RNA sequence: AUUGUUACGGACGGGAAGAGGAGACGUCGCGACCCUCGCAGUCGUUCUUGACUGGUCGCUUGAUGUUUCUUCUUCCCGUUC
């Protein structure tokens, strides 16, 4: 077979990608699939071979298994994975948020997306988002923690609401704080002490 | 914008108005070609320069030598009919 | 670079000489020279090389070789070429 | 090392032959001490991308290995190899100018399969070999191979053939 | 206005075209001009039933292509 | 503007070849070169595909009806490219 | 005086008789109306390939380029 | 035959091109310049018949083509 | 756009070579940027006259040998 | 300290022999009794610069595009069943 051959060219010697290029452009595809994600366990742990590795893998759960791939040795783009992440959550939305997080923890702008996301659920995407939420919510939840890593105050007024669908952005603002512990005490009795905490 | 614009009736008017016509309400016409051919569809799309769009393209041609008729045929869909080979266009009944 | 080749057969043509030359000068080195400069013909042509080892290699084994009857007098060039 | 595609696509196809046609290969990092041991495999990596002028020489290959169309491998040079037997069907028409210098090609009889050549090999060469040293070789090669018009630099004249 | 326009939104699709020669060549379409120079990736060819004697790339003008086929089943041009 | 044209137009005085719709093969001198591509001749032979050969003074050449002009090796890169 | 556009123009609602180099067939018909680029459209119209008919096919359109001339 | 995906002709710059005419003549020769009408300028013309089975060769010309004759222009292979 | 240079060959008798197999002549008189070539003379291929000035079409005139140098 | 896109046994082929394909026009090749004599050709004019560029004869059955007219038998060599 023809394959014989493509493993031959493989061991022999090593011709910076080419012997992969070689066993998987030609094919793809299962065996395609085969030749690429073996040659990634073998030896290169590149973003750009686990980019490629991901785009072949492209049902749901293949995605996922590409991304814990990708997650798996990703020291330069990390950030870009983050966002790849997030997407994928969008589509498990906060445990993907958390899990670029980890990967590559400069991410103000994805933070704030990340965010708006939370407000606008305050139709299938909006499902994902909802159990994506759900997941963050059992991990606690994670769109305060995600507001709290990132426009300071817009963060927290998002951890509030996203507490609200309030309580949390209520102790945000106290931690942050006189009027701010008030607010907080204020969102906790949330009713003659919640005034009181109001006042104070 | 205007000397393109007015440019838009000229079709209804002159002697694209049938193949608008046609165009509008899909009926089956006789296309003929330079060497030797005759092709039957229904028209769909339409633009200045007759590069016209159709649909159940029937063709029929002659590919003999030596002077015998041979008259072959297959079945073509959604062409796009450049107007230098277009001659003749009518709608039949 | 260049060698200067001399006597040789004058009645062989332009295109098919400048052919034969390339094939025997391929197993020393990569031939530069595609066509004859001079257009003279009886054994005035330069053959051109990348590599001086190539050409001096060339000089060394194919000096009084048999080429179309008579031997040819192998030697280096004085000026060195325009594509060089 | 042994001729894989790596090697073929790694191999410099810059720099055409001005001679005649384009793209004067070299396999490998240079075709020119290669060392193919064994014959030319993997010749499908090159896909017929050019005459072409494949220049495979000062290798050691064992036998001539073509697989190609009619427009190919025209100005093939495998000069100072080791070349025992060169038979095959695939470089039918293309190979006209063949530039087989310095070979192993001891016996006559070697040089069957080039000969019969009305219909076996459109064109062939030959020269600077073992067999060139035998008794009559010239003649013979005139016999058998016709299509051979430059015998070793030296023309197959008429009388040549009439003596053959 | 014009259906080159059309020709010009579609990107990535085969479609067979009939030429002066007379050969059914289906290929990708890729950068498609207002001069309708098409340019075709993967083709097949016959050489004046079709015979085959098919070369890959090739660079095709746009005054020799009368007839195109299969972008895609549907019918839109205004934008 | 065109490259091809201001190379023939770079190229006056000097031996440029033709090649028509029919195939009349001429050789010849370049007198004056234009946008659209009129071509000129002096001394220009003629070598028709049906045989008769002939030899003529001058002609003058519609550009519409041309399959091809051919230009000598010296002016390749310089001096119109940049 | 009598220009060809006018001319054309006159001709409308009349009969028309038209010829081609490619495939030389005499369309005859009524004429209908024209443009600035020389197009036609005919009614009643009867494809006499050299004298004889093919078949009457009735309301047609026919393009400039292939047109030899027009007449009555 | 080796030629890697190109977008458009002045990519593709410099480049042996076969070259094919109505009547059917085939061409070869190197791309040099570009215009409207794709007046490819080729580096060197080896002209070839086929009369109405086997082609035939050429070499007179290093010519400026003109583009109202000319059918599909196809790569041969690349220089250097 | 161009004016083609035809100033030069005025005044000079022309042996023309039209599509189709048709060898015209005649005497240039005038001329234009489309090369509707006036000309004031016509003799047929052997050689018979029809007519004395004939202006052509610019589209079917390919070649044109000047007689006089 | 710019680039891109959009809008305005039977068959087939080749070679040879016998019996009832040929002539023109050019365009590139195998031989040479010829020419020519060398490392990057000829001449005008002035102490260094401007112009112009493999030829001829056989083929003793070399290749090839227009353009007019009108096959059978035998042997040898390859492919296929």
């Amino acid at each position: 077979d023809e394959d014989v051959a493509f493993e031959y060219e493989i061991q022999k010697t090593p011709q910076n990608i080419l012997t992969w290029k070689r066993y998987i452009e030609y094919w793809k595809d299962k065996q395609i699939r085969w030749l690429y994600e073996r040659f990634c366990s073998q030896f290169v742990t590149d973003t750009s071979i686990w980019e490629d590795y991901i785009r072949w893998e492209s049902e749901t759960s293949r995605i996922f298994w590409l991304f814990q791939r990708c997650l798996k040795s990703c020291v330069r783009d990390c950030d870009r994975i983050c966002l790849s992440y997030l997407e994928l959550a969008i589509e498990m939305i906060r445990h993907a948020l958390a899990s670029s997080l980890m990967k590559m923890e400069m991410h103000r702008k994805v933070w704030d997306p990340v965010i708006k996301f939370v407000e606008e659920k305050v139709e299938s995407t909006d499902e994902a988002e909802l159990i994506n939420v759900l997941l963050v919510k059992g991990f606690t939840i994670w769109s305060s923690h995600i507001l709290e890593r990132y426009q300071q105050k817009r963060n927290e007024s998002l951890a509030t609401l996203a507490l609200t669908r309030n309580i949390t952005i209520k102790s945000v603002y106290e931690k942050y704080l006189l009027n701010f512990n008030y607010l907080a005490s204020l969102e906790k009795l949330g009713d003659n002490q919640y005034e009181e905490f109001m006042r104070q | 914008a205007e000397l393109e614009e007015l440019e838009e009736f000229e079709f209804k008017h002159g002697p694209m108005s049938l193949i608008n016509d046609a165009m509008v309400t899909r009926t089956p016409v006789i296309i003929s070609l330079r060497n030797n051919h005759k092709i039957i569809a229904r028209v769909k799309a339409f633009d200045r320069h007759c590069n016209m769009v159709l649909e159940n393209v029937k063709e029929l041609w002659t590919e003999k030598k030596g002077k015998n008729v041979i008259n072959r045929e297959r079945f073509i869909s959604k062409l796009f009919l450049r107007g230098d080979s277009v001659i003749v266009v009518l709608k039949t009944p | 670079n260049t060698l200067y080749v001399s006597q040789l057969n004058e009645k062989i043509n332009m295109q098919r000489l400048r052919v034969n030359l390339f094939l025997l000068f391929a197993t020393f080195g990569e031939v530069l020279k595609v066509s004859m400069n001079f257009k003279k013909q009886r054994g005035q042509a330069f053959i051109t090389m990348r590599t001086i080892d190539q050409a001096s290699l060339a000089q060394i084994s194919l000096n009084g070789e048999r080429f179309f009857g008579k031997p040819l007098k192998v030697e280096f060039s004085k000026s060195e070429t325009k594509t060089l | 090392m042994k001729f894989t595609p790596s090697i073929v696509i790694d191999a410099p196809q810059y720099y055409v032959d001005h001679f005649n046609g384009k793209y004067n290969v070299d396999k490998c990092v240079i075709l020119r001490d290669l060392q193919l041991e064994t014959d030319s495999e993997s010749m499908p990596s090159s896909l017929k991308h050019l005459t072409h002028i494949l220049d495979l020489t000062n290798n050691d290959l064992i036998m001539i290995p073509d697989l190609s169309r009619r427009d190919d491998i025209h100005t093939l040079l495998l000069g100072r190899n080791n070349i025992v037997e060169v038979d095959g069907r695939l470089l039918p028409m293309n190979v006209q100018n063949l530039t087989l210098s310095n070979n192993s090609i001891r016996r006559f009889e070697d040089l069957q399969r080039l000969r019969r050549a009305p219909r076996t090999l459109k064109n062939l060469t030959l020269i600077g070999n073992q067999v060139c040293h035998l008794a009559n070789y010239r003649e013979h090669v005139l016999r058998l191979v016709p299509h051979l018009e430059t015998l070793d630099f030296q023309n197959v004249t008429a009388e040549e053939r009439k003596s053959a | 206005m014009k259906l080159v326009n059309f020709l010009k939104k579609l990107r990535n699709e085969q479609v067979t075209i009939e030429l002066k020669n007379g050969t059914t060549v289906w290929g990708t379409l890729q950068s498609v001009s207002p001069q309708m120079n098409a340019i075709l990736t993967d083709v097949k060819l016959t050489l004046p039933s079709d015979n085959i004697a098919s070369l890959q790339y090739i660079n095709i003008r746009g005054n020799t292509i009368r007839q195109i086929i299969l972008p895609d089943s549907l019918n839109l041009d205004s934008l | 503007n065109g490259i091809p044209v201001k190379l023939l137009n770079e190229a006056q005085g000097h031996i440029v070849s033709l090649e028509l719709t029919t195939g009349a093969t001429y050789r010849g001198k370049l007198v004056e070169s234009e946008d659209s591509m009129n071509v000129q001749l002096r001394d220009v032979i003629a070598t028709e595909p049906q045989g008769a050969v002939t030899h003529m003074d001058q002609i003058f050449v519609r550009g519409s009806q041309i399959k091809f002009i051919v230009v000598p090796d010296l002016l390749k890169n310089a001096p119109l490219f940049k | 005086p009598v220009n060809p556009k006018p001319f054309l123009k006159g001709l409308v609602n009349h009969r028309v008789g038209v010829k081609l180099k490619f495939n030389s067939t005499e369309y005859r018909g009524t004429l209908v109306s024209t443009d600035n680029y020389f197009n036609l459209q005919l009614n009643e119209a009867e494809e006499f390939v050299a004298g004889v008919s093919h078949g009457t096919l009735g309301e047609i359109f026919i393009r400039c380029n292939n047109v030899l001339y027009i007449r009555e | 035959i080796q030629v890697a995906h190109s977008s458009r002709l002045a990519n593709l710059i410099d480049y042996k091109l076969r070259v094919l005419t109505q009547d059917g003549r085939v061409y070869i020769g190197q791309l040099m310049a570009f215009d409207k009408h794709m007046n490819l300028v080729l580096n060197e013309c080896i002209e070839e018949r086929v009369p109405k089975i086997k082609v035939e060769k050429r070499v007179l010309g290093l010519t400026i083509l003109r583009g109202e004759q000319i059918l599909s222009t196809v790569v041969e292979d690349k220089p250097l | 756009v161009s004016t083609p240079e035809l100033k030069k060959y005025m005044d000079k008798k022309i042996l023309l070579n039209i599509n189709g197999s048709r060898k015209v002549a005649g005497i240039l008189r005038g001329y234009d940027i489309f090369l509707n070539v006036v000309l004031d003379d016509a003799m047929e291929i052997n050689n018979h006259q029809l007519g004395l000035q004939t202006v052509i079409r610019g589209n079917s005139i390919i070649s044109l040998e000047a007689l006089d140098a």
